[PDB]
């Protein structure tokens, strides 16, 4: 561990004081947005939420509980949300206006991600067993997959449009090139419950996390298993999953927020939360020791890891 | 509830 991290513990930089959904900064790491059951997106100012002692500068009334937040990568004022009606809405968090609203899901959207490379394109999810792929130009979708369990979560590979990893109750990791859906790239099989979370450390590296109380890494350029993390406990909820290029970060049942290094199965840290609570929400701020996390009594905390 | 659906 010493060869690969300087950190042993997660250091309070500052709070905010029901469940929090989804925690994520816009494309710049300047504002960051939350939202959840009170059916309220909520946008902060990240600098000003660490120098004072706590007032969001947008908030954005909803129709339904919202499950998943995602910033597009270009404008820098747009933001995607799903809901549990199976909305995906676009909105423009300086108007407050909702400029897309995509309607055809029949049953709760657990998930909406914006690409980074063809900023324009947005995957989500759903209990209706169907992923979608939307264009911000386009009222119907541009793609559907028929799947046939249960999407807890989506996410755009960070370097080409053309991939998604798709993470189902049917305890596998569905890696899709869009190109050609009659068949997914691969299906990685290991965890032994739902896949509630993917996300991406880099081109080529996959983590997921489960309630079968662990992270896995994955290698997505030649369709292999890395590594399992353990430690936490994680065996019915969304507990949040946020990874950058070096690190893995969960919330717990406990909650307890856990710090994975991505090469060391156990964690470099955990912080017990000031909360019967599970931690909800995680989110780096890229590639630094700083992270927004949240828990499902609707506290937000920024922490940073520190020696 | 928050709440993972799982197949099995």
């Amino acid at each position: 561990a010493m060869t690969f991290t300087r950190y042993s513990r997660l250091r309070v930089i500052a709070e905010i004081r029901n469940i929090v959904s989804s925690i994520e900064f816009d494309r710049d790491d300047e504002l960051f947005a939350t939202a959840g059951v009170s059916r309220c997106i909520k946008v902060f100012d990240f600098s000003s939420v660490v120098n004072e002692p706590q007032c969001p500068i947008v908030e954005m009334s909803t129709r339904s509980k919202l499950s998943c937040l995602s910033w597009n990568k270009h404008e820098k004022n747009h933001i995607a949300s799903s809901d549990y009606e199976g909305i995906v809405t676009v909105w423009d968090v300086t108007t407050r206006q909702s400029l897309m609203e995509y309607e055809e899901h029949e049953k709760r959207a657990w998930s909406v991600d914006f690409s980074r490379t063809e900023p324009s394109m947005l995957v989500s999810g759903s209990d209706d067993c169907k992923v979608k792929v939307w264009c911000t130009r386009q009222e119907a979708s541009v793609i559907n997959i028929d799947m046939k369990a249960n999407i807890c979560c989506v996410k755009y590979n960070p370097g080409s449009s053309n991939y998604i990893a798709v993470g189902s109750a049917d305890h596998h990791i569905h890696y899709y090139d869009l190109r050609n859906i009659s068949q997914p790239l691969h299906v990685f099989s290991g965890h032994k419950k739902a896949v509630s979370y993917v996300k991406f450390l880099s081109n080529n590296e996959l983590a997921s996390a489960s309630t079968d109380s662990t992270l896995r890494l994955w290698d997505v350029k030649d369709n292999l298993p890395v590594r399992t993390f353990r430690g936490h406990t994680n065996e019915k909820n969304f507990v949040g999953l946020t990874v950058n290029s070096e690190y893995l970060a969960c919330g717990s049942e406990t909650n307890e927020v856990y710090v994975y290094h991505k090469e060391i199965t156990r964690p470099v840290t955990s912080h017990r939360f000031g909360s019967s609570y599970f931690i909800s929400a995680v989110c780096w701020k890229s590639d630094s020791p700083t992270m927004l996390t949240a828990n499902s009594q609707g506290t937000i905390k920024v922490l940073v890891l520190a020696a | 509830l928050l709440m993972v659906p799982d197949m099995y």
